[PDB]
Protein backbone atom coordinates (compact mmCIF):
# COMPACT_ATOMS: atom_id res chain seq x y z
CA UNK A 1 0.00 0.00 0.00
CA UNK A 2 1.27 3.32 -1.03
CA UNK A 3 2.46 6.71 1.32
CA UNK A 4 1.10 9.92 1.73
CA UNK A 5 3.29 12.49 0.24
CA UNK A 6 6.88 13.51 1.29
CA UNK A 7 8.31 16.96 0.86
CA UNK A 8 8.44 18.48 -2.67
CA UNK A 9 12.38 19.99 -4.23
CA UNK B 1 14.88 45.55 5.97
CA UNK B 2 17.74 45.83 4.50
CA UNK B 3 18.30 49.50 3.59
CA UNK B 4 18.39 51.48 6.66
CA UNK B 5 18.79 55.07 4.61
CA UNK B 6 17.80 57.02 1.45
CA UNK B 7 21.54 57.64 1.32
CA UNK B 8 22.51 53.66 1.29
CA UNK B 9 19.46 52.71 -0.98
CA UNK B 10 21.54 55.59 -3.72
CA UNK B 11 24.88 54.37 -3.21
CA UNK B 12 24.08 50.91 -3.50
CA UNK B 13 22.03 51.68 -6.97
CA UNK B 14 24.59 53.86 -8.36
CA UNK B 15 27.51 51.34 -7.59
CA UNK B 16 25.35 48.94 -10.07
CA UNK B 17 25.28 51.12 -12.30
CA UNK B 18 29.54 51.46 -12.49
CA UNK B 19 29.49 47.84 -12.32
CA UNK B 20 28.14 48.08 -15.77
CA UNK B 21 30.81 50.07 -17.08
CA UNK B 22 33.24 47.89 -15.66
CA UNK B 23 31.17 44.72 -17.02
CA UNK B 24 31.42 46.25 -20.44
CA UNK B 25 35.17 47.12 -20.24
CA UNK B 26 35.73 43.70 -19.46
CA UNK B 27 33.63 42.65 -22.67
CA UNK B 28 36.07 45.02 -24.42
CA UNK B 29 39.48 43.21 -23.25
CA UNK B 30 38.11 39.70 -23.84
CA UNK B 31 36.89 40.57 -27.60
CA UNK B 32 40.25 42.19 -27.95
CA UNK B 33 41.76 39.02 -26.71
CA UNK B 34 39.86 37.34 -28.67
CA UNK B 35 40.32 38.96 -32.22
CA UNK B 36 44.63 38.87 -31.89
CA UNK B 37 43.79 34.88 -31.23
CA UNK B 38 41.44 34.84 -34.42
CA UNK B 39 44.16 36.43 -36.28
CA UNK B 40 46.89 33.94 -35.02
CA UNK B 41 44.30 31.27 -35.81
CA UNK B 42 44.16 32.61 -40.03
CA UNK B 43 47.79 32.86 -40.26
CA UNK B 44 48.46 29.26 -38.79
CA UNK B 45 45.38 27.96 -41.33
CA UNK B 46 47.08 29.93 -44.03
CA UNK B 47 50.33 28.29 -43.25
CA UNK B 48 49.30 24.78 -42.45
CA UNK B 49 47.34 25.03 -46.02
CA UNK B 50 50.17 26.59 -47.86
CA UNK B 51 52.96 23.26 -46.78
CA UNK B 52 49.75 20.62 -48.23
CA UNK B 53 49.65 22.24 -51.29
CA UNK B 54 53.14 21.61 -52.71
CA UNK B 55 54.79 18.86 -50.71
CA UNK B 56 57.92 18.19 -52.35
CA UNK B 57 58.65 22.17 -52.71
CA UNK B 58 57.99 22.22 -48.92
CA UNK B 59 60.53 20.28 -48.16
CA UNK B 60 63.17 21.07 -50.68
CA UNK B 61 63.00 24.52 -49.96
CA UNK B 62 65.14 25.10 -46.08
CA UNK B 63 63.17 27.95 -45.07
CA UNK B 64 59.94 25.99 -44.33
CA UNK B 65 61.26 23.16 -42.11
CA UNK B 66 63.24 26.11 -39.96
CA UNK B 67 59.83 28.09 -39.47
CA UNK B 68 57.90 24.93 -38.76
CA UNK B 69 60.41 23.78 -36.32
CA UNK B 70 60.34 27.25 -34.51
CA UNK B 71 56.72 27.21 -34.86
CA UNK B 72 56.20 24.52 -32.92
CA UNK B 73 58.83 24.29 -30.53
CA UNK B 74 58.30 28.20 -29.73
CA UNK B 75 55.52 29.87 -31.28
CA UNK B 76 52.58 27.45 -30.07
CA UNK B 77 54.15 27.90 -26.34
CA UNK B 78 53.32 31.35 -27.20
CA UNK B 79 49.93 31.74 -28.46
CA UNK B 80 49.07 28.88 -25.52
CA UNK B 81 50.21 31.44 -22.96
CA UNK B 82 47.48 34.23 -24.72
CA UNK B 83 44.87 31.59 -24.49
CA UNK B 84 45.63 31.11 -21.01
CA UNK B 85 45.69 34.70 -20.32
CA UNK B 86 42.70 36.47 -17.30
CA UNK B 87 41.39 39.20 -18.79
CA UNK B 88 38.34 39.37 -15.93
CA UNK B 89 40.95 40.49 -12.75
CA UNK B 90 39.90 44.22 -13.28
CA UNK B 91 36.40 43.37 -13.21
CA UNK B 92 36.24 40.86 -11.05
CA UNK B 93 38.34 42.62 -8.09
CA UNK B 94 35.85 45.22 -8.27
CA UNK B 95 32.58 43.58 -8.22
CA UNK B 96 34.05 41.70 -5.32
CA UNK B 97 35.36 44.82 -3.32
CA UNK B 98 31.82 46.24 -4.28
CA UNK B 99 29.68 43.13 -2.72
CA UNK B 100 30.83 44.80 0.73
CA UNK B 101 27.91 46.64 0.41
CA UNK B 102 25.11 43.91 -1.00
CA UNK B 103 22.23 42.03 0.18
CA UNK B 104 22.68 38.06 0.98
CA UNK B 105 20.17 35.35 1.25
CA UNK B 106 18.30 36.49 4.04
CA UNK B 107 17.99 39.91 2.58
CA UNK B 108 16.29 38.39 -0.26
CA UNK B 109 13.85 35.99 1.48
CA UNK B 110 12.87 39.36 3.28
CA UNK B 111 11.91 41.15 0.41
CA UNK B 112 10.21 37.82 -1.26
CA UNK B 113 8.00 37.80 1.39
CA UNK B 114 7.26 41.68 1.94
CA UNK B 115 6.37 41.08 -1.84
CA UNK B 116 3.78 38.43 -0.43
CA UNK B 117 2.53 40.45 2.53
CA UNK B 118 1.88 42.95 -0.36
CA UNK B 119 -0.33 40.39 -2.54
CA UNK B 120 -2.36 39.35 0.56
CA UNK B 121 -3.18 42.66 2.24
CA UNK B 122 -4.34 43.87 -1.27
CA UNK B 123 -5.61 40.81 -2.75
CA UNK B 124 -3.70 41.04 -6.14
CA UNK B 125 -3.45 38.50 -8.53
CA UNK B 126 -0.07 36.87 -9.64
CA UNK B 127 -0.57 37.89 -13.46
CA UNK B 128 -1.06 41.46 -12.27
CA UNK B 129 2.38 41.65 -9.95
CA UNK B 130 4.00 39.43 -12.98
CA UNK B 131 3.12 42.04 -16.05
CA UNK B 132 4.12 44.54 -13.37
CA UNK B 133 0.43 45.81 -14.02
CA UNK B 134 0.61 48.25 -10.97
CA UNK B 135 1.24 51.87 -10.28
CA UNK B 136 4.93 52.41 -9.75
CA UNK B 137 6.37 49.07 -11.21
CA UNK B 138 4.91 49.50 -15.26
CA UNK B 139 7.76 49.43 -16.88
CA UNK B 140 10.24 49.37 -14.21
CA UNK B 141 9.81 45.74 -13.25
CA UNK B 142 8.32 42.38 -14.35
CA UNK B 143 8.68 38.71 -13.13
CA UNK B 144 10.49 35.94 -14.39
CA UNK B 145 8.93 32.33 -14.25
CA UNK B 146 12.05 31.48 -12.08
CA UNK B 147 10.77 34.69 -10.08
CA UNK B 148 7.41 32.81 -9.90
CA UNK B 149 9.07 29.62 -8.93
CA UNK B 150 10.79 31.53 -6.11
CA UNK B 151 8.26 33.06 -4.66
CA UNK B 152 5.87 30.06 -4.47
CA UNK B 153 8.16 28.26 -2.80
CA UNK B 154 9.04 30.88 -0.33
CA UNK B 155 4.94 31.02 0.56
CA UNK B 156 5.93 26.71 0.87
CA UNK B 157 8.50 27.03 3.22
CA UNK B 158 5.72 29.52 5.34
CA UNK B 159 3.04 26.60 4.43
CA UNK B 160 1.07 28.97 2.45
CA UNK B 161 -0.46 26.38 0.05
CA UNK B 162 -2.07 28.85 -0.99
CA UNK B 163 -0.18 31.21 -2.08
CA UNK B 164 2.23 28.53 -2.88
CA UNK B 165 -0.25 26.65 -6.12
CA UNK B 166 -0.76 30.65 -7.10
CA UNK B 167 2.73 31.24 -8.26
CA UNK B 168 3.56 27.69 -9.21
CA UNK B 169 0.53 28.07 -11.57
CA UNK B 170 1.56 31.91 -12.57
CA UNK B 171 4.94 30.23 -13.13
CA UNK B 172 3.19 26.99 -15.53
CA UNK B 173 1.67 29.99 -17.16
CA UNK B 174 4.65 31.49 -18.34
CA UNK B 175 6.21 28.29 -19.73
CA UNK B 176 3.33 27.33 -21.47
CA UNK B 177 3.44 31.02 -23.73
CA UNK B 178 6.67 30.19 -24.44
CA UNK B 179 9.03 31.69 -21.47
CA UNK B 180 12.98 30.76 -21.82
CA UNK B 181 13.68 29.69 -18.63
CA UNK B 182 16.12 27.80 -16.04
CA UNK B 183 13.27 25.95 -14.33
CA UNK B 184 11.81 22.98 -15.20
CA UNK B 185 7.92 21.97 -15.70
CA UNK B 186 8.96 19.07 -13.51
CA UNK B 187 9.98 21.36 -10.74
CA UNK B 188 7.24 23.35 -11.20
CA UNK B 189 4.75 20.85 -11.01
CA UNK B 190 6.16 18.55 -7.84
CA UNK B 191 5.70 21.91 -6.00
CA UNK B 192 2.51 22.74 -7.34
CA UNK B 193 0.50 19.04 -7.41
CA UNK B 194 1.98 19.24 -3.77
CA UNK B 195 0.37 22.19 -2.72
CA UNK B 196 -2.81 21.55 -4.72
CA UNK B 197 -3.36 18.11 -2.33
CA UNK B 198 -2.30 20.29 0.68
CA UNK B 199 -5.27 22.50 -0.45
CA UNK B 200 -8.14 19.52 -0.71
CA UNK B 201 -7.76 19.01 -3.89
CA UNK B 202 -7.44 15.34 -4.66
CA UNK B 203 -9.04 15.09 -8.77
CA UNK B 204 -6.51 18.29 -9.61
CA UNK B 205 -3.38 16.91 -7.81
CA UNK B 206 -4.02 13.43 -9.48
CA UNK B 207 -4.39 15.20 -12.85
CA UNK B 208 -0.84 17.22 -11.89
CA UNK B 209 1.04 14.16 -10.82
CA UNK B 210 0.39 12.40 -14.38
CA UNK B 211 1.17 15.74 -15.87
CA UNK B 212 4.97 15.55 -14.26
CA UNK B 213 4.95 11.57 -15.20
CA UNK B 214 4.63 12.30 -18.94
CA UNK B 215 7.53 14.57 -18.72
CA UNK B 216 9.82 12.51 -15.89
CA UNK B 217 8.10 8.78 -16.01
CA UNK B 218 10.51 7.66 -13.66
CA UNK B 219 10.45 10.75 -10.90
CA UNK B 220 9.87 8.38 -7.79
CA UNK B 221 8.31 10.63 -5.86
CA UNK B 222 5.49 11.11 -8.01
CA UNK B 223 4.65 7.95 -8.68
CA UNK B 224 4.33 7.18 -5.20
CA UNK B 225 1.98 10.00 -5.30
CA UNK B 226 0.33 8.69 -8.27
CA UNK B 227 -0.31 4.86 -6.47
CA UNK B 228 -1.45 6.75 -2.95
CA UNK B 229 -3.68 9.30 -4.58
CA UNK B 230 -5.49 6.40 -6.96
CA UNK B 231 -5.30 4.13 -3.34
CA UNK B 232 -7.45 6.69 -1.32
CA UNK B 233 -9.64 7.33 -4.51
CA UNK B 234 -11.12 4.64 -4.87
CA UNK B 235 -11.79 4.24 -0.98
CA UNK B 236 -14.32 6.91 -1.28
CA UNK C 1 64.74 13.10 -51.80
CA UNK C 2 65.85 16.59 -51.80
CA UNK C 3 68.50 17.68 -49.13
CA UNK C 4 68.05 18.93 -46.31
CA UNK C 5 65.99 18.94 -43.16
CA UNK C 6 63.65 16.00 -43.06
CA UNK C 7 64.78 12.73 -44.09
CA UNK C 8 61.49 12.07 -46.15
CA UNK C 9 58.04 13.81 -47.46
CA UNK C 10 56.18 11.84 -44.67
CA UNK C 11 57.95 13.08 -41.89
CA UNK C 12 56.73 16.73 -42.67
CA UNK C 13 53.34 15.56 -43.58
CA UNK C 14 52.86 14.37 -40.19
CA UNK C 15 53.66 17.17 -38.74
CA UNK C 16 52.23 19.40 -40.96
CA UNK C 17 48.91 17.30 -39.96
CA UNK C 18 49.67 17.73 -36.04
CA UNK C 19 49.82 21.01 -36.26
CA UNK C 20 46.25 21.12 -38.75
CA UNK C 21 44.51 19.17 -36.51
CA UNK C 22 45.84 21.86 -32.96
CA UNK C 23 44.37 24.58 -35.45
CA UNK C 24 41.32 23.11 -35.89
CA UNK C 25 40.90 22.75 -31.85
CA UNK C 26 41.84 26.10 -31.35
CA UNK C 27 38.72 26.93 -33.91
CA UNK C 28 36.65 25.17 -31.38
CA UNK C 29 38.35 27.30 -28.27
CA UNK C 30 37.67 30.62 -30.17
CA UNK C 31 34.19 29.47 -31.07
CA UNK C 32 33.37 28.81 -27.08
CA UNK C 33 34.69 31.81 -26.01
CA UNK C 34 32.54 33.71 -28.56
CA UNK C 35 29.67 31.88 -27.91
CA UNK C 36 30.65 32.27 -24.05
CA UNK C 37 30.80 36.53 -24.89
CA UNK C 38 27.53 36.45 -26.55
CA UNK C 39 25.39 35.41 -23.71
CA UNK C 40 28.03 38.55 -21.60
CA UNK C 41 27.15 40.81 -23.91
CA UNK C 42 22.80 40.04 -23.69
CA UNK C 43 23.39 39.72 -19.91
CA UNK C 44 25.45 43.52 -19.34
CA UNK C 45 23.04 44.92 -22.30
CA UNK C 46 19.82 43.79 -19.77
CA UNK C 47 21.78 45.34 -16.90
CA UNK C 48 22.01 48.71 -18.56
CA UNK C 49 18.68 49.01 -19.34
CA UNK C 50 17.73 47.57 -15.28
CA UNK C 51 20.43 50.27 -13.86
CA UNK C 52 19.11 53.39 -15.56
CA UNK C 53 15.44 52.59 -14.51
CA UNK C 54 16.67 52.09 -11.20
CA UNK C 55 18.97 55.10 -11.06
CA UNK C 56 16.26 57.86 -12.06
CA UNK C 57 14.71 57.82 -8.71
CA UNK C 58 16.23 54.83 -5.99
CA UNK C 59 14.12 55.98 -3.53
CA UNK C 60 10.58 55.82 -4.95
CA UNK C 61 11.90 52.66 -6.78
CA UNK C 62 12.59 50.57 -3.81
CA UNK C 63 9.73 51.98 -2.36
CA UNK C 64 7.62 49.38 -3.69
CA UNK C 65 8.01 45.61 -2.46
CA UNK C 66 7.67 44.35 -6.23
CA UNK C 67 10.90 46.57 -7.22
CA UNK C 68 12.46 45.89 -3.81
CA UNK C 69 12.84 42.05 -4.43
CA UNK C 70 13.91 42.21 -8.13
CA UNK C 71 16.69 44.60 -6.74
CA UNK C 72 17.53 42.26 -3.39
CA UNK C 73 17.73 38.80 -5.97
CA UNK C 74 19.39 41.01 -8.57
CA UNK C 75 22.25 41.82 -6.13
CA UNK C 76 22.61 38.77 -4.44
CA UNK C 77 21.69 36.37 -6.68
CA UNK C 78 22.33 37.30 -9.99
CA UNK C 79 25.63 38.84 -10.13
CA UNK C 80 26.82 35.97 -8.24
CA UNK C 81 25.31 34.02 -11.64
CA UNK C 82 27.02 36.34 -13.91
CA UNK C 83 30.74 36.13 -12.03
CA UNK C 84 30.70 32.35 -12.53
CA UNK C 85 29.92 32.59 -15.86
CA UNK C 86 32.74 35.56 -16.34
CA UNK C 87 34.96 33.18 -14.43
CA UNK C 88 34.29 29.81 -16.53
CA UNK C 89 37.41 28.63 -18.51
CA UNK C 90 36.52 27.61 -22.09
CA UNK C 91 40.14 26.66 -23.36
CA UNK C 92 40.69 23.10 -21.38
CA UNK C 93 39.60 21.44 -24.42
CA UNK C 94 41.99 23.31 -26.41
CA UNK C 95 44.87 23.04 -23.68
CA UNK C 96 44.35 19.42 -23.07
CA UNK C 97 44.79 18.54 -27.21
CA UNK C 98 47.77 20.82 -27.08
CA UNK C 99 49.18 19.18 -24.07
CA UNK C 100 49.13 15.69 -25.51
CA UNK C 101 50.14 16.23 -29.13
CA UNK C 102 53.47 18.07 -27.58
CA UNK C 103 54.46 14.25 -27.41
CA UNK C 104 54.81 14.23 -31.20
CA UNK C 105 56.15 17.83 -31.07
CA UNK C 106 60.08 18.50 -32.24
CA UNK C 107 62.27 19.91 -29.84
CA UNK C 108 65.32 22.72 -29.28
CA UNK C 109 67.94 20.65 -31.24
CA UNK C 110 65.28 19.86 -34.23
CA UNK C 111 65.11 23.92 -34.13
CA UNK C 112 68.58 24.17 -34.56
CA UNK C 113 69.01 21.25 -36.80
CA UNK C 114 66.95 22.63 -39.40
CA UNK C 115 68.98 26.53 -38.72
CA UNK C 116 72.00 24.45 -39.67
CA UNK C 117 70.27 22.78 -42.43
CA UNK C 118 69.18 25.92 -44.05
CA UNK C 119 72.76 27.26 -43.68
CA UNK C 120 74.84 24.13 -45.39
CA UNK C 121 72.24 24.54 -48.21
CA UNK C 122 72.84 28.13 -48.27
CA UNK C 123 76.56 28.14 -48.55
CA UNK C 124 77.04 25.03 -50.70
CA UNK C 125 74.50 26.57 -53.54
CA UNK C 126 75.52 30.45 -52.66
CA UNK C 127 71.70 31.27 -52.45
CA UNK C 128 71.23 34.70 -51.42
CA UNK C 129 68.81 35.84 -48.22
CA UNK C 130 65.61 36.81 -50.84
CA UNK C 131 65.99 33.35 -52.48
CA UNK C 132 66.06 31.55 -48.98
CA UNK C 133 63.21 33.82 -47.52
CA UNK C 134 60.89 33.75 -50.22
CA UNK C 135 61.22 29.81 -50.06
CA UNK C 136 58.75 27.72 -52.32
CA UNK C 137 56.01 30.60 -52.32
CA UNK C 138 53.96 30.65 -55.81
CA UNK C 139 54.43 33.38 -58.13
CA UNK C 140 56.99 35.44 -59.30
CA UNK C 141 57.07 38.27 -56.77
CA UNK C 142 58.84 38.43 -54.04
CA UNK C 143 57.50 38.29 -50.61
CA UNK C 144 59.40 37.50 -47.23
CA UNK C 145 58.49 34.91 -44.54
CA UNK C 146 61.17 36.03 -41.94
CA UNK C 147 60.83 37.99 -38.91
CA UNK C 148 63.87 40.46 -37.91
CA UNK C 149 64.10 37.55 -34.94
CA UNK C 150 64.52 34.84 -37.19
CA UNK C 151 66.98 36.42 -39.33
CA UNK C 152 69.22 37.46 -35.80
CA UNK C 153 69.00 33.32 -35.14
CA UNK C 154 70.19 32.17 -38.44
CA UNK C 155 72.94 35.02 -38.01
CA UNK C 156 73.77 33.67 -34.73
CA UNK C 157 74.19 29.84 -35.78
CA UNK C 158 76.47 31.02 -38.31
CA UNK C 159 78.70 33.53 -36.09
CA UNK C 160 78.87 30.33 -33.52
CA UNK C 161 80.90 27.97 -36.47
CA UNK C 162 82.71 31.53 -37.29
CA UNK C 163 80.84 31.73 -40.55
CA UNK C 164 81.30 35.39 -40.63
CA UNK C 165 80.12 35.54 -44.24
CA UNK C 166 76.55 34.11 -43.17
CA UNK C 167 76.61 35.97 -40.18
CA UNK C 168 76.69 39.46 -42.21
CA UNK C 169 74.00 38.20 -44.65
CA UNK C 170 71.34 37.68 -41.82
CA UNK C 171 72.60 40.32 -39.40
CA UNK C 172 72.03 43.26 -42.17
CA UNK C 173 68.59 41.70 -43.39
CA UNK C 174 67.28 41.76 -39.36
CA UNK C 175 69.12 45.32 -39.28
CA UNK C 176 67.16 46.67 -42.54
CA UNK C 177 63.70 44.89 -41.36
CA UNK C 178 64.04 46.80 -37.96
CA UNK C 179 65.18 49.94 -39.93
CA UNK C 180 61.73 49.35 -42.01
CA UNK C 181 60.29 49.43 -38.20
CA UNK C 182 59.64 46.01 -37.91
CA UNK C 183 58.16 45.36 -34.42
CA UNK C 184 60.38 43.21 -32.79
CA UNK C 185 62.18 41.50 -29.93
CA UNK C 186 65.43 41.92 -30.83
CA UNK C 187 67.58 44.73 -29.77
CA UNK C 188 69.90 46.87 -32.68
CA UNK C 189 72.26 47.26 -30.64
CA UNK C 190 73.07 43.38 -30.02
CA UNK C 191 72.72 42.95 -33.70
CA UNK C 192 75.14 46.14 -34.49
CA UNK C 193 77.58 43.58 -31.87
CA UNK C 194 77.81 40.86 -33.77
CA UNK C 195 77.65 42.34 -37.05
CA UNK C 196 80.34 44.52 -36.55
CA UNK C 197 82.50 42.04 -35.55
CA UNK C 198 81.80 39.44 -38.90
CA UNK C 199 82.02 42.77 -40.72
CA UNK C 200 85.55 43.51 -39.60
CA UNK C 201 86.50 39.93 -39.86
CA UNK C 202 85.79 39.94 -43.45
CA UNK C 203 87.96 42.90 -44.02
CA UNK C 204 85.68 46.19 -44.13
CA UNK C 205 86.98 48.66 -41.58
CA UNK C 206 85.19 51.47 -43.18
CA UNK C 207 82.03 49.51 -42.42
CA UNK C 208 82.93 48.01 -38.86
CA UNK C 209 83.65 52.05 -38.36
CA UNK C 210 80.58 53.31 -39.25
CA UNK C 211 78.43 50.35 -37.77
CA UNK C 212 80.37 51.21 -34.84
CA UNK C 213 79.16 55.12 -34.87
CA UNK C 214 75.69 53.88 -35.17
CA UNK C 215 75.76 51.65 -32.46
CA UNK C 216 77.09 54.61 -30.43
CA UNK C 217 74.02 57.15 -31.66
CA UNK C 218 71.58 54.51 -29.84
CA UNK C 219 73.88 53.74 -26.80
CA UNK C 220 76.56 56.45 -25.99
CA UNK C 221 77.48 54.68 -22.81
CA UNK C 222 78.10 51.08 -24.56
CA UNK C 223 81.69 50.16 -22.92
CA UNK C 224 82.99 48.37 -26.07
CA UNK C 225 81.59 50.13 -29.02
CA UNK C 226 83.16 53.05 -27.55
CA UNK C 227 86.59 51.49 -27.17
CA UNK C 228 86.18 49.92 -30.48
CA UNK C 229 85.37 53.36 -31.92
CA UNK C 230 88.74 54.42 -30.73
CA UNK C 231 90.49 51.25 -31.91
CA UNK C 232 89.31 51.49 -35.31
CA UNK C 233 89.85 55.60 -35.56
CA UNK C 234 93.72 54.39 -34.71
CA UNK C 235 94.38 51.53 -37.27
CA UNK C 236 92.44 54.22 -39.82
CA UNK C 237 95.01 56.66 -39.74
CA UNK C 238 97.90 54.52 -39.12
Amino acid sequence: PPGPPGPPG
Amino acid sequence: GFFTSIGQMTDLIHTEKDLVTSLKDYIKAEEDKLEQIKKWAEKLDRLTSTATKDPEGFVGHPVNAFKLMKRLNTEWSELENLVLKDMSDGFISNLTIQRQYFPNDEDQVGAAKALLRLQDTYNLDTDTISKGNLPGVKHKSFLTAEDCFELGKVAYTEADYYHTELWMEQALRQLDEGEISTIDKVSVLDYLSYAVYQQGDLDKALLLTKKLLELDPEHQRANGNLKYFEYIMAKE
